[PDB]
């Protein structure tokens, strides 16, 4: 009988991950503060991980990455990306970022040749296309955010020319291991791409929940993969494995090789896995870049049964064994 | 570290010298208290319990106390009996009629200051005595009245010293008379103050075990005793052999006892064995461990999992891995964490000593201070009440001077036992 | 990678390597402690001593 | 030469230091009987190795030390062991019953009526001197000895010696092999009460020397014997220092200015490598290299945590045996691009190097093998401070329902110096913090 607790009860997918453990007849669940577990589903801000490992008898492991949080914080991951050597030189999936304080002169002299190249020149914080009228916004806002070249010339789906963002679930295992699984989502704008002003915000930035028209040609503005995929054949007659998916393996085998020394567990007293959530956007290029890296991702509700079941197949029964796989293999 | 040993009343002293046979076997002396056995083991710590004498002979540091001289001369003439000390005889001839009140307050004030000078007398001969032990009953008159005014009383002229004792609760199943309780009432409301560990030995929980475990359809005392000598040896093991610990009473008291009150520790014993009859297959360190913390092998007749563990110490004995030992040991608190308070970490110990008692290949000795121990307390205040609801058979004691009043405290101070064991099992 | 201080003798040697540069109590006072704590034990002596004579 | 004076207190403290000067007597050629032929000046003298050891006419080279314990039974082994003859027995001190697991029956209760005794016998040593540094104090966090009796003798030290540097060296708690169930609290008590009053302190956690000796030495249940023989040789290479020809730490106060620029910050990781079998048939000596790699890998640490997770203050590399400058930089610069090694920005990332030529001694008979290179690393990181969040923790789960704290009050000690111990310990938690990140 192994043992777990449960210390962040807002997570939709460790939810669905204990009643899976529970059903096995084999996993019990503790109380939150009980030491003697061999699996910790933890909280999300100061995870204890210097009490991890110190129990005689006891295998542990946990569904977190220590320092992971630096791929996951939008400073730090634009700070990871300019400083690391594995990076910084052919890092053409980045946008061009610079990291802001409400208390940049870098950030101008990209501005200040925009100002005398007469190209496109719209950045993102919440957006704007005036260097001040974000800087303003800046420093009432009180807190640090990135700004971020803006993609005027985003890849639009036919009918309704609309503006979409992949998410794509990777699970990384006691053994860094990487594991993409073969269901992402479009989170789509069911409203149609508006360039001429960014006032109008709703249509830019397709958060799937921001859009509180909705679901017109897709069920709650998600698009899964064979249809994506046969939209990409019938339209641009190409593949997502050729024009897409190659870039978004390439881009998270680079960032997870990247913070590999600094947050694997090979050698260390206790093991750690962690569910990261990667989001892309396209261009009408076909060409992919990197938002975001979410360390506490929510699935797609079509996906929380295969996915959760993966979880338990490839990172605990693992370490944890019991009494045609789902994900794809990024090798290293 | 030198221990004072005292059994008083019929039990104390049956048990008591039941104690000493067995001891005594362990550390080869014989009935005339030579030594000839053949390990050097045997005696780097026979000072605890032993004095030596002119011409190389060990001597108990034992008083037997009793208000009647019945069970006394029979352990003069007994297997052991010319091993004591005869100077620490100390009886009385009028007995106490199984009354508490006539060994604390009357007949026994007559006895107990010769008592407390014997005691004097064994504690001068001590290089730096530790504490001391008392074997008795809570049911009688004597061991239950007497024993618990002589702890009062040695407090007293030994306030820094370690108190322990090894009680016997009693029980409708194994029972001389119908005021048991109202002794053991009493009794207990003197323990709580003045002892730091008390080894509840319960009658119903040796009945049973000698009844459907042992297979014995009629047990008798003798068979009752043998279940506590050698829980009584076990227990002792650390005091009387050296190990990595260097034990003594007040640092078990230190690490048992969480709350000065909360120290009645349940024992028990793996394997349970009947006299005359042996064990033939040795037990797996895994099977040891597994019965050890069996509810059917402790000497408290309390569920373990109707409470929780404060503090739990093990002893093993015998030839074993203490690898597979400290697996098995981690085994049991992993697997069953919900049953040890999550607000004392590590409150499980485990001492392993090499030789093992007599007859057995290898043993193990539980001691649990467990909030399950209040069923016991519980078990004996409903015994109580329904007998003082109706003042019944209090003439006997308020003919020795008690009030009614006495006994009113002792059941409330009971019941507030009862209450802080609760305050814990729900933390 | 900077060498310095480098001091060599028969046992041995000893140097730096920079990769970067930079970017009580009295005796009194414990007397008092010691007897404080000392008389409190009396303290809880004596009141074991009175709830015993009572 | 400045002579320096060892304190061992109580079991951990004592049967650690028989291990640590067994092992100097092996190092320095020095005689079951005191007796070192390689000593030519007879009577005296100002030599390296007599900042350990005074010497007598008769040539007897003599530890200056003192063993002091609340309970006869653990120095009685010294006073009939195979090491009698090296010690003036008015160096060994015992009571004759201990404080019973009890932080403040140590400290207060025993510790009272024995201390003006110990100091005394420690001034023997101290007249001897003609120039003293200070101490090295050996103990146990979690006894009652070794936490309540060191922390007072360290207050004394301050006010006779005031002028004096005091290192430790201290065994914290680990459930394996430990004894009390309330070394929790009397590791916060003693940690409290002595911060400021020790300059450095190497704290040696008995889980991590377990479980070294378990994987490196296929030891099934390792004993005091298996981890104290490890332990003084991470405790040798430290002194060795100050007992050998060099540069590098030849000083007690050395060690604060190398190791220690933030003075509350005096707990500095110690990491050793290789820890090889006596029993194994065939093996690959390891490089220079690869020694030094092993530095950084918390499975070879005194005490488990992950310094890729904080900052470096100071870095000290002590190598003994086969070992050139030329192959310590080459391994640097390898270990630096494959590593997570970020200082503080007010500290240079530097390493500082010292090396003795002959190779590790070992125990005849003993665990470990004979290897051709060691080193032990001294490194300043605040990751150390996943120990303290353990020990704070399981005081916190204790203290909240007041358990066992009669045992300490009824010894003189008021229930608030718990809040108060605990409340510096919270401090020293914050410390490392703002430090870290
Ligand atoms: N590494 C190591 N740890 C030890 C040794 N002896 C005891 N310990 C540890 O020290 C702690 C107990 O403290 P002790 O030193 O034994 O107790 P003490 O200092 O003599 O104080 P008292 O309570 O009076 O006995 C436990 O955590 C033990 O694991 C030893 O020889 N080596
Ligand atoms: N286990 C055990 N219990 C006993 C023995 N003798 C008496 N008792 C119990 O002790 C109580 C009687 O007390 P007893 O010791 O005979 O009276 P005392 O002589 O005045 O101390 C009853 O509960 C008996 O069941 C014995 O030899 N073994
Ligand atoms: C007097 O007889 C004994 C003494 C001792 C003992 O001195 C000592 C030290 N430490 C601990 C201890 C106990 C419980 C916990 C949770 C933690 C530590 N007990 C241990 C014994 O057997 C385990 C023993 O035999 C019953
Ligand atoms: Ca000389
Ligand atoms: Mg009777
Ligand atoms: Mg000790």
């Amino acid at each position: 009988m192994y043992t777990f607790v449960v210390r962040d009860e807002n997570s939709s997918v460790y939810a669905e991950v204990s009643r899976l453990l529970l059903a096995t007849g084999q996993w019990k669940r503790l109380r939150k503060d009980n030491p003697r577990f061999n699996l910790m589903l933890g909280e999300r801000n100061r995870l204890p991980f210097g009490r991890l490992g110190h129990e005689p008898g006891l295998v542990q492991l946990v569904n977190y990455y220590r320092g992971a949080d630096k791929l996951c914080r939008k400073a730090s991951l634009v700070k990871l990306i300019k400083t690391s050597p594995e990076l910084s030189e052919s890092c053409t999936w980045f946008p061009e970022s610079y990291v802001i304080y409400p208390t940049r002169e870098v950030f101008l002299a990209a501005y200040n040749r925009r100002r005398e190249g007469r190209e496109g020149n719209v950045w993102i914080a919440l957006i704007s296309s005036e260097a001040s009228e974000l800087l303003d916004f800046i420093d009432e806002q009180g807190q640090v955010h990135v700004i971020q070249k803006y993609l005027e010339k985003p890849l639009l789906l036919e009918p309704g020319h609309r503006k979409f963002d992949i998410r794509s679930w990777v699970l990384v295992d006691h053994l860094y291991n990487i594991y993409l699984y073969r269901e992402g989502v479009l989170r789509t704008s069911s409203e149609p791409y508006n360039s001429a002003n960014f006032q109008d915000k709703t249509c830019h930035l397709t958060n799937h929940c921001i859009q509180k028209n909705y679901g017109r040609y897709e069920e709650g503005n998600e698009m899964f993969f064979e249809e994506f995929n046969q939209y990409l054949m019938d339209a641009l007659n190409t593949t997502l494995e050729n024009s897409i998916l190659l870039q978004i393996k390439h881009i998270i085998r680079s960032c997870l090789m990247c913070i590999e020394p600094a947050i694997s567990t090979k050698h260390l007293h206790y093991q750690s896995f962690q569910l990261f959530g990667f989001d892309f956007m396209v261009d009408e290029e076909l060409k992919v870049w990197l938002i975001e890296v979410n360390g506490a991702p929510a699935c797609a509700q079509k996906l929380y049964a295969e996915l959760c079941q993966g979880i338990v197949d490839v990172a605990i029964s693992s370490v944890f064994p019991l009494a045609t796989s789902i994900f794809i293999k990024l090798h290293h | 570290r030198e221990i004072v040993h005292i059994q008083a009343g019929q039990c104390g002293n049956q048990i008591g010298a039941k104690f000493w046979e067995v001891i005594s076997d362990e550390h080869g002396i014989d009935p005339t208290g030579s030594y000839h056995g053949d390990s050097d083991l045997q005696l780097e710590r026979i000072n605890v319990y032993y004095n030596e004498a002119t011409g190389n002979k060990y001597v108990p540091r034992a008083i037997l106390v009793d208000l009647e001289p019945g069970t006394m001369d029979s352990v003069r003439s007994g297997p052991f009996g010319q091993i004591f000390r005869p100077d620490n005889f100390v009886f009385g001839q009028s007995g106490a009629g199984n009354n508490w009140a006539k060994g604390h307050y009357t007949e026994g004030a007559e006895l107990v200051d010769s008592v407390l000078d014997v005691v004097r007398k064994e504690s001068e001969s001590c290089d730096c005595l530790q504490g001391f032990q008392l074997t008795h009953s809570l049911g009688g008159g004597t061991g239950s009245g007497m024993g618990t005014l002589l702890i009062s009383k040695i407090r007293e002229e030994y306030p820094d010293r370690i108190m322990n004792t090894f009680s016997v609760m009693p029980s409708p199943k194994v029972s001389d008379t119908v005021v048991e309780p109202y002794n053991a009432t009493l009794s207990v409301h003197q323990l709580v103050e003045n002892t730091d560990e008390t080894y509840c030995i319960d009658n119903e929980a040796l009945y049973d075990i000698c009844f459907r475990t042992l297979k014995l359809t009629t047990p008798t005392y003798g068979d009752l005793n043998h279940l506590v000598s050698a829980t009584m040896s076990g227990v002792t093991t650390c005091l009387r052999f050296p190990g990595q610990l260097n034990a003594d009473l007040r640092k078990l008291a230190v690490n048992m006892v969480p709350f000065p009150r909360l120290h009645f520790f349940m024992p028990g014993f793996a394997p349970l064995t009947s006299r005359g009859s042996q064990q033939y297959r040795a037990l797996t360190v895994p099977e040891l461990t597994q019965q050890m913390f069996d509810s059917k092998n402790m000497m408290a007749a309390c569920d373990p999992r109707h409470g929780r563990y404060l503090t739990v110490a093990a002893i093993f004995r015998g030839r074993m891995s203490m690898k597979e030992v400290d697996e098995q040991m981690l085994n049991v608190q992993n697997k069953n964490s919900s049953y040890f308070v999550e607000w004392i970490p590590n409150n499980v110990k485990t001492a392993v000593c090499d030789i093992p008692p007599r007859g057995l290949k290898m043993s193990a000795t539980f001691i649990g201070n467990s909030t399950a121990i209040q069923e016991l307390f519980k078990r004996i205040s409903e015994q109580f009440t329904a007998m003082f609801r109706r003042k019944a058979f209090l003439h006997w004691y308020t003919g020795e001077g008690m009030d009614e009043m006495e006994f009113t405290e002792a059941e409330s101070n009971m019941n507030d036992l009862v209450s802080e064991y609760q305050q814990y099992q729900d933390a | 990678m900077e060498v310095i201080e480098l001091n060599k003798c028969t046992s041995g040697q000893s140097f730096e390597v920079i990769l970067k540069p930079p970017s009580d109590p009295s005796l009194e006072e414990i007397q008092k402690k010691l007897e404080a704590a000392e008389e409190r034990r009396k303290y809880q002596e004596a009141e074991l001593l009175k709830h015993l004579a009572e | 030469m400045r002579e320096c004076i060892s304190i061992h207190v109580g079991q951990a403290g004592v049967q650690i230091g028989n291990a640590c000067w067994e092992l100097y007597c092996l190092e320095h050629g020095i005689q079951p009987d005191g007796q070192m032929p390689s000593d030519k000046t007879i009577g005296g003298g100002d030599d390296s190795f007599n900042t350990f050891f005074s010497e007598t006419g008769a040539g007897k080279h003599v530890p200056r030390a003192v063993f002091v314990d609340l309970e006869p039974t653990v120095i009685d082994e010294v006073r009939t062991g195979t090491y009698r003859q090296l010690f003036h027995p008015e160096q060994l001190i015992t009571g004759k019953e201990d404080a019973a697991n009890n932080y403040a029956r140590g400290h207060y209760t025993i510790g009272k009526e024995i201390i003006d005794l110990v100091l005394d016998r420690i001034r023997k040593l101290a007249d001897q001197c003609t120039g003293l540094q200070g101490f090295l104090v050996f103990h146990s966090f979690g006894g009652g000895t070794g936490s309540g009796f060191t922390s007072l003798l360290m207050e004394r030290l301050s006010v006779d010696y005031g002028k004096k540097s005091k290192l430790e060296f201290s065994i914290y708690p680990a459930p394996q092999v430990s004894t009390a169930v309330v070394e929790p609290y009397n590791s916060i008590l003693t940690t409290h009460t002595t911060l400021e009053h020790s300059d450095c302190a190497f704290m040696v956690d008995n889980e991590a020397i377990y479980d070294i000796c378990r994987r490196n030495l296929d030891i099934e249940r390792p004993t005091y014997t298996n981890l104290n023989r490890l332990i003084s040789q991470i405790v040798s290479s430290i002194t060795a220092s100050l007992r050998f020809d060099g540069a590098l730490n030849v000083d007690l106060t050395e060690f604060q200015t190398n190791l220690v620029p933030y003075p509350r910050i005096h707990f500095p990781l110690a990491t050793y490598a290789p820890v090889i079998s006596a029993e194994k048939a065939y093996h690959e000596q390891l490089s220079v290299a690869e020694i030094t790699n092993a530095c950084f890998e918390p499975a070879n640490q005194m005490v488990k945590c992950d310094p890729r997770h904080g900052k470096y203050m100071a870095c000290c590399l002590l190598y003994r045996g086969d070992v050139v400058p030329k192959d310590v930089n080459a391994a640097i610069a390898t270990i630096k691009t494959k590593r997570s090694i970020q200082f503080v920005d007010w500290c240079p990332t530097g390493f500082k190097v010292g090396i003795n030529y002959q190779p590790p001694t070992v125990v005849p008979g003993g665990d470990l093998a004979k290897v051709q290179r060691a080193v032990c690393m001294l490194s300043n990181t605040t990751a150390i401070a996943e120990a303290w969040a353990r020990l704070d923790h399981k005081f916190d789960l204790m203290y909240a329902k007041r358990a066992f704290v009669h045992w300490y009050v009824g010894e003189g000690m008021e229930e608030g110096e718990f809040s108060e111990a605990r409340e510096d310990m919270a401090a020293l938690e914050k410390d490392y913090e703002e430090v870290g990140v």
